[PDB]
């Protein structure tokens, strides 16, 4: 099993330096050389550096040089890029892929990334707000209620319906940032009766403020 | 940078069906020196790290299954699945490995066919709780359309809005294949108390005309 | 015999 392992990718300001370790095993480090690769946010990923199986020949893209440098551990037998000077645009997971020496094949062997995130915003609780209809029956006669979590960064918060009791009905829409903070929103859906006789509550948990909320939808 | 274009952004398919999905470049791939052009496809799934299926644009990866074809060859590429399967929705990307940038292509990817459907939108006041700290986000969900191309379209008063809307989407869901929309349009307290309806219109390749739900204070 | 990188 070849195996790379990445760590490092923390949540430190803009201006700040990060450095990131992958480790490698099932080859020979020093026989290949590995490179480094970010995919952003709305997926696209885009090769940050390349070195080679003992080092001199280092390489980047424009984007990377200057602030980024790509290093090689033999005996240690650890990948390190040493990120400095950071950039908002620089946020990406950075998985340390290698280099295919002998077949040339591209990336076949990728680390499970390490999660850089650059922002000079900061620690913001949630607001759990809930979203009763002034009563709609949606299909067959359902009702369909909803939660939206307003304002609250880093990530994650997680989102439940009677603690995950009520799996169905509910759709969860993605995080997306409004104030460089971020709004999630879900649907539970219930055939009426359900609603408002049995209880229907949002839980919200948002770990980097210790917030768990919880928020019953109701009538009066 | 040799940029590579990926498209479609996405692609429909049923199941069974052959499928192509390509990339190009600005400049060559091919070198002669070794005799290949060298674009490499990649398959990614949420969670997983891409994987390599054709290296050298044709030739294919130990383990990836034999519908998997590879092709194309200077400048404009090709990536064919003979008979996709549920296994295979994904997302899918090439790349220039022959010259440092190592460049990728923007993705495309697949989702499938499924029969027409529209949305249930169900529109949602402030909760008051919001009201009471000075801010008003109205909650329009919007769910279990199929296609994904829908227009939704706020109004307050009969009047068009625009500033204020956030928007969130899912992604094709796995039991029934449906889409998710979540249109939201956040006012303060004050602008929302000098008006009175509110209206979330909604269009799709089923509304005939356009869905539309207000509320009304 | 540190080898350049095949796409250099």
């Amino acid at each position: 099993e070849v195996q790379l392992v990445e760590s490092g990718g923390d949540l430190v300001k803009p201006g700040g330096s990060l450095k990131l370790s992958c480790a490698a095993s099932g080859f020979s480090f020093s026989s290949y050389g590995m490179s480094w690769v970010r995919q952003t946010p709305d997926k696209r990923l885009e090769w940050v550096a390349t070195i080679s199986n003992g080092g001199g020949y280092t390489y980047y893209p424009d984007s990377v040089k200057g602030r980024f440098t790509i290093s090689r551990d033999n005996a240690k037998n650890t990948l390190y890029l040493q990120m400095s000077s950071l950039k908002s645009e620089d946020s990406a997971m950075y998985y340390c892929a290698r280099r295919e020496r002998y077949d040339e094949n591209g990336f076949a062997y990728w680390g499970q990334g390490t999660l850089v995130t650059v922002s000079a915003a900061k620690t913001t609780a949630p607001s759990v707000y809930p979203l009763a209809p002034v009563c709609g029956d949606t299909t067959g006669s359902s009702v369909t209620l909803g939660c939206l979590v307003k304002g609250y960064f880093p990530e994650p918060v997680t989102l439940t319906w009677n603690s995950g009791s009520l799996s169905s009905g509910v759709h969860t829409f993605p995080a997306v940032l409004q104030s460089d903070l971020y709004t999630l929103s879900s649907s539970v859906t219930v055939t009426s009766s359900t609603w408002p006789s049995q209880s229907i509550t949002c839980n919200v948990a948002h770990p980097a403020s210790s917030t768990k909320v919880d928020k019953k939808i109701e009538p009066r | 940078d040799i940029v590579m274009t990926q498209s479609p952004s996405s692609l429909t398919v049923t199941a069974g069906e052959k499928v192509t999905m390509s990339c190009t470049s600005s400049q060559s791939l091919f070198n002669s020196g070794k005799q290949k052009n060298y674009l490499t496809w990649y398959q990614q799934k949420p969670g997983q790290p891409p994987k390599v299926l054709i290296y050298w644009a044709s030739t294919r990866e130990s383990g990836v299954p034999d519908r998997f074809t590879g092709s194309g060859s200077g400048t404009d590429f090709t990536l064919t699945i003979s008979s996709v399967q549920a296994e295979d929705l994904a997302v899918y990307y090439c790349q220039n490995d022959y010259s440092n940038p190592l460049t990728f292509g923007g993705g495309t990817k697949l989702e499938l066919k499924r029969a027409d459907a529209a949305p249930t939108v169900s529109i949602f006041p402030p909760s008051s709780e919001q009201l009471t700290s000075g801010g008003a986000s109205v909650v329009c969900f919007l769910n279990n359309f199929y296609p994904k191309d829908i227009n939704v379209k706020w109004k307050i008063d009969g009047s068009e809005r625009q500033n204020g809307v956030l928007n969130s989407w899912t992604d094709q869901d796995s039991k029934d294949s449906t889409y998710s929309m979540s249109s939201t349009l956040t006012l303060t307290k004050d602008e929302y108390e000098r008006h009175n309806s509110y209206t979330c219109e909604a269009t799709h390749k089923t509304s005939t005309s356009p869905i539309v739900k207000s509320f009304n204070r | 015999y540190d080898v350049p990188d095949y796409a250099s």
